[PDB]
RNA sequence: GACCAGGCG
């Protein structure tokens, strides 16, 4: 947990903490072309040229359309639609079919048929897909901290305060005096506070309740006035050395996931002009 | 006395060397890299090649 | 000697005192009842028709996480290796109204679901959710849902406090009210640290020199509580059994070495 | 080929084929969206 | 004469710096438990990128080991 | 639970032990540190991610007695005092 | 969404006890006395209670059949 | 600190070398110890960063001292090869033995080394000047004599 | 493929 890294409990997040769910929507459109030349919804034939292997076409209804609340890895067909043939290759139709995005996965949530404003068919299907924490992704409170996760730590192995409670995040001592962001011990302490008593805390701005008083009544709740408890190491079984200051912080889940970011290539396609590899992760 | 653009120059031709068909001049436990055997060869000092300096 | 007695037996949870013995096997055997000692969950769901505002998934975890009652005499609870027996359960509901977790029917009427209270969906007019579970025996140690409960423990400590100090009274009124035993001699006020004792901010320009702490060497305070899945005793018990067990497979793998 | 689709806003099945139909709207309601109903298949989730 | 010259022209856009094929990309998280000359490499980028070799009679046993685990398995 | 001998030579054994993790690895060496004939015994996790389950030991004995029987007293000793600690749990639980 | 099933930190039982605790604090009863009552001690548990939003019953009123 | 990295967001990119020239080049030119003088100023670039100088003295302060299991544990945990135990500095209460952080720390240093300097926890220059002293006039002090003018 | 807007270090 060095260098602005946080470390997080596995039984915490086995038992749902800062789980979330992903989604993503994908549209096809049965066009009209100049003349009697049209697209249309139907499952490929072998014949027709740029047909994919059988396997990606498991799961398409007769129609044309996936069934909803099925599993779908990446490269699968969604929508199935057969293209007019392109002029020089005569009687031959081109398979354009809608596909997941090469390095995605979920299960298929909804599936939408309407009419555009021309006449045009058109459907619109979308896939959720289900991320539990892992290495790598960001969490940040509100007071200008951020970081992300770098080791996942069974519980038996986590220390525990001698009143019984067990930390659910471990952040390192070294970011707070560099920083000076005082409000986060204030807002630990109150929290804590808060969460003893059964009432909410008031902390707007100039007006919120004074530090002193919160102080205080930890101290008749019980407590330490200064935040401090007495912890036993988790491994060798016997106490720390130093009281450990302790509370609770209110803390985000960014949008920013590992997932999102891994990329790799060996070979693939080149620009047409210099012949050179193309630029992006979606292609 | 080598200098270590020279060193490195060297290893890399040996590497390469044994690589395309050239038996090795030491003994080598089996499943080692190519490159690895080279290096194996310096540090030995049985290397043949040589560097000619102005 | 090793020597045990109990503080408290309240209906779910138990405090006793565990003396004469060394603080690693006080550790193995919290690290063992945490992590060791095995119990009936949710592992696969098999929906029919699912019609609420949830996913499968959230539903699957909530089922995941209701806790289950595990007989004790049928099955090996202190073996190496668990058997595989397999429970189902089943559910039908419809219409208007919250799915309580008490309308799940069990094959084998020794698995059940120790509080029909727990909320799992809400339901709106016309909707319908069918689905069956399967449940097996597991270990802590893979995922957090087949834990039996929660332990912890702490030193035997007793805080001496000098009457020379003018207002010992208050410290001795606040240890009172506390609930905390306090016995009383000549020119010392002894307070026994069953529950934790935090010195107030008045007193401690006085602490380390006229408050200071003893510590009992090798005793130590333990905290078992339950779900209702497994009775305490059996838990300590098992996790006990397991310890030995164990051992003995240590020994018989290192006689066949040499 | 003919499949059973479900009004957006109605909820009531309208039976019709994508095939040759050349406009999509509920005989029940004046809209255009249709949904695609769920199969009956025992669909299998992990607890995890 | 705007393809020879700014910052996208052909001469700092494609001459002097080109994109290239054996690469990955991803976030990095700390590890103090491997010395200071090794890197740790997610499982998925080891059996993407590939380091091409040539069979000799020294290695040939473990080529032909990797040659059968195909390409799904990690060795291979 | 598998013992993998990685060095074997005069007073001194170095050993994996397949299948366990800190809570039988720290009672086994707290164990072993009462022998008086033991010089030096410790273990560690090489790493946290890959080797969880997989600790290294090393124990170095005066030569009086050789490292695999002080092994198997000190896990001798364990099977007393727990059955100890069970008896004596058994009879307070009543 | 709906009341989370199990503390996190520690794994207690909680979810059935929500709707007794919204009711006779909103009868005017003292919040910590009725925690006290519910025989939750830690404050990892009384976290859970005193601060749930119930956002299931807002968002049924969307089907998407 | 070369890399100039925080573990807040940050990626980096990695290439993967083809031909055994380039391989060569890498492995020979470009390895990670041959790059621990900077080049810009002639000074160490890689070393201790935040917790690597709190640990450290904690761990060298006054009046630190272990006892056996923590050195044993922590000698094995570094990775240093010890097979016995040096002799114990002081015995605590019952007889316990105990090492000083001193003597844990110096397993680690070369067997030849000498260097003495002055590190920025000084605070009165007078104490430093007696030790200075001892150092000059006998280029070899008798350990004792160090031990009881030992200052931080 | 080129533009525009918004984010990350
Ligand atoms: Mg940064
Ligand atoms: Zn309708
Ligand atoms: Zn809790």
């Amino acid at each position: 947990n060095m260098e602005d890294a946080i470390i997080i409990n596995k039984a915490s997040i086995e038992r749902g903490l800062a789980r979330s769910t992903f989604f993503r929507t994908y549209e096809a459109e049965e066009k009209k072309y100049l003349g009697g030349q049209t697209d249309k919804f139907e499952i490929p034939d072998p014949t027709v040229r740029g047909y994919r292997g059988e396997k990606y076409y498991r799961n398409l209804d007769e129609d044309g359309l996936i069934f909803p609340e099925s599993k779908v890895e990446g490269k699968d067909v969604l929508v199935g639609r057969t293209s007019p043939p392109r002029f020089l290759s005569l009687q031959e139709r081109r398979e354009t079919s809608v596909a997941v995005r090469p390095s995605e996965k979920g299960v298929v949530d909804k599936v939408i048929i309407t009419e555009t404003g021309d006449g045009t068919k058109l459907v619109k299907v979308t896939v959720r897909d289900l991320r539990i924490p892992e290495l790598g992704d960001k969490f940040a409170s509100r007071h200008g901290q951020k970081g992300v996760i770098g080791l996942i730590v069974p519980q038996e192995d986590m220390p525990w305060t001698e009143s019984g409670i067990v930390p659910d995040l471990i952040v390192n001592p070294h970011g707070i005096p560099s920083r000076m962001t005082v409000g986060q011990l204030i807002e630990a302490i109150g929290g804590k506070v808060a969460s003893l008593k059964g009432r909410r805390v008031d902390g707007t701005a100039f007006i919120g309740e004074p530090e002193e008083k919160l102080r205080k009544e930890l101290e008749e709740l019980g407590f330490k006035h200064t935040g401090r408890e007495i912890m036993y190491d988790g491994i060798t079984g016997k106490r720390l050395e130093a009281d450990i200051f302790i509370g609770v912080i209110y803390y985000q889940r960014l949008h920013h996931m590992v997932a999102d970011k891994i990329h790799a290539r060996s070979r693939g396609p080149v620009q047409v002009l210099t012949k050179q590899p193309t630029e992006g992760r979606a292609r | 006395k080598y200098t270590r653009f020279e060193k490195a120059r060297i290893i890399g031709a040996r590497a390469l060397q044994i690589s395309m068909g050239a038996p090795v001049l030491i003994d080598v436990p089996p499943g080692i890299t190519p490159l690895e055997a080279a290096i194996l060869e310096f540090e030995k000092g049985v290397i043949p090649i040589t560097v000619i300096r102005p | 000697g090793i020597e045990v007695q109990i503080l408290e037996k309240k209906e779910d949870s138990i405090k006793f005192v565990l003396k004469g013995v060394h603080v690693s096997f006080a550790n193995a055997l919290r690290r063992t009842i945490l992590g060791e000692v095995p119990t009936f969950a949710v592992d696969e769901v098999e929906f029919y028709e699912n019609d609420s505002a949830l996913f499968d998934e959230i539903i699957a975890h909530r089922l995941a996480m209701i806790p289950l009652t595990t007989p004790v005499d049928r099955f090996e609870l202190d073996a190496l290796e668990l058997d595989d027996y397999t429970v189902t359960l089943s559910l039908e509901a419809e219409g208007p109204g919250i799915v309580y977790s008490g309308d799940l029917k069990s094959d084998d009427p020794d698995v059940k679901p120790v509080n029909p209270n727990i909320p799992i969906v809400k339901l709106a007019e016309g909707q319908r959710l069918v689905f069956n579970a399967y449940a097996k025996l597991g270990r802590g140690k893979d995922h957090a849902k087949w834990q039996p409960g929660f332990v912890y423990y702490k030193y035997y400590t007793i805080v001496h406090i000098s009457k020379s100090i003018p207002e010992w009274k208050e410290l001795k009124k606040l240890a009172k009210k506390r609930g905390l035993p306090v016995e009383e001699t000549e020119e010392e006020v002894l307070v026994t640290t069953i529950k934790p004792f935090y010195i107030p901010k008045d007193f401690e320009e006085y602490e380390g020199k006229e408050i200071w702490e003893e510590i009992v060497p090798n005793t130590y305070i333990f905290t078992v509580e339950t779900n209702g899945e497994l009775p305490v005793e059996e838990i300590v018990s098992i996790a006990l059994k397991i310890l030995m067990r164990k051992a003995d497979r240590f020994i018989s793998e290192l006689q066949k070495l040499t | 080929v003919e499949a059973v689709y479900r009004c957006f806003k109605c909820g009531r099945e309208v039976k019709l084929d994508l095939s040759i139909t050349r406009d999509l709207r509920c005989p029940y309601c004046g809209s255009k969206i249709l949904y695609k109903p769920r199969p009956k298949v025992p669909r299998r989730v992990k607890a995890i | 004469a705007q393809r020879l010259k700014g910052k996208e022209g052909r001469f700092r856009g494609n001459l002097s710096g080109k994109r290239v094929n054996f690469s990955a990309r991803t976030v990095i998280s700390p590890d103090p438990m491997i010395s200071i000359n090794e890197v740790g490499v997610p499982v998925e980028v080891a059996m993407e990128l590939t380091v091409p070799e040539k069979v000799t009679e020294f290695n040939i046993e473990r080529l032909r080991k990797m040659v059968l685990n195909g390409p799904d398995k990690y060795p291979g | 639970m598998k013992i993998e001998v990685i060095k074997k030579e005069e007073n001194l054994l170095e050993f994996y032990l397949e299948g366990e993790d800190h809570t039988f690895a720290n009672l086994l060496v707290e164990t072993l540190r009462e022998n008086p004939h033991v010089k030096f015994t410790a273990y560690t996790i090489e790493h946290p991610i890959t080797m969880a389950r997989k600790p290294r030991f090393r124990v170095v004995t005066d030569g009086e007695i050789t490292p695999e029987e002080a092994l198997e007293e000190a896990a001798k000793k364990i099977f007393e005092r727990a059955k100890e600690v069970l008896e004596a749990w058994e009879k307070a639980v009543k | 969404m709906i009341v989370p099933v199990r503390c996190f930190t520690c794994g207690k039982v909680i979810g059935d006890k929500y709707y007794e605790f919204k009711r006779r604090v909103e009868a005017g009863e003292d919040p910590e006395k009725v925690l006290d009552d519910l025989g939750l001690e830690r404050y990892c548990c009384r976290r859970m209670l005193l601060s749930h939003v119930e956002l299931i019953d807002d968002i049924m009123h969307y089907r998407v059949y | 600190p070369p890399y100039n990295a925080d573990f807040d967001g940050d990626e980096m990119n990695l290439h993967v070398p083809q031909t055994e020239e380039a391989q060569a080049e890498a492995r020979i030119l470009m390895e990670v110890q041959n790059h621990i003088i900077s080049p810009r100023y002639g000074g160490p670039i890689i070393g201790g960063i935040q917790d690597h100088i709190s640990g450290g003295y904690l761990l060298t302060r006054e009046g630190a001292y272990f006892t056996r299991d923590e050195v044993e544990q922590m000698l094995m945990f570094a990775g240093v090869d010890i097979t016995e135990l040096p002799e114990p500095d002081k015995y605590d209460e019952n007889g316990n033995p105990l090492w000083s952080g001193k003597t844990i720390f110096s397993l680690l240093l070369p067997e030849d080394l000498t260097v003495w300097y002055r590190n920025k926890l000084c605070d009165e220059p007078e104490r430093c000047e007696a030790l200075e002293k001892l150092i000059e006039e006998k280029l070899m002090p008798d350990p004792e004599e160090v031990r009881k003018l030992a200052y931080d």
